[PDB]
């Protein structure tokens, strides 16, 4: 008659394991996207060189 | 730190093949050259100057 608990808590850890890994991975990949950036950098500098 | 250059890198094969073509300009040659000119001059002056 209720909400299913075995499938509601089920549920509601799967939904948090991947949101915590969603925000892991987006957290990594806006890093790694923010330090690409100086790489480029570099090539240009080592281009000059 | 900072900017990333890093001091130094490991070698790698394309790196390789420019340190292998890297060497000491050769003297020896010219050395030989100036070696001959000189003992050339010597053994000239010996009997250019008047007696």
């Amino acid at each position: 008659q209720l909400l299913p608990y075995v499938k509601v808590k089920d549920h509601k850890e799967k939904l948090n394991i991947y949101k915590e890994e969603y925000e892991r991975a987006k957290a990594n990949l806006r890093a790694i996207l923010k330090d690409k950036k100086p790489f480029a950098n570099t090539k240009k500098t080592l281009e000059n060189q | 730190n900072d900017n990333p250059i890093p001091k130094s890198v490991p070698l790698h094969p394309k790196s390789g093949k420019y340190f292998h073509n890297l060497h000491a300009r050769d003297l020896s040659n010219i050395y030989q050259q100036c070696y001959k000119q000189i003992d050339e001059t010597i053994n000239q002056l010996v009997d250019s100057t008047s007696p």
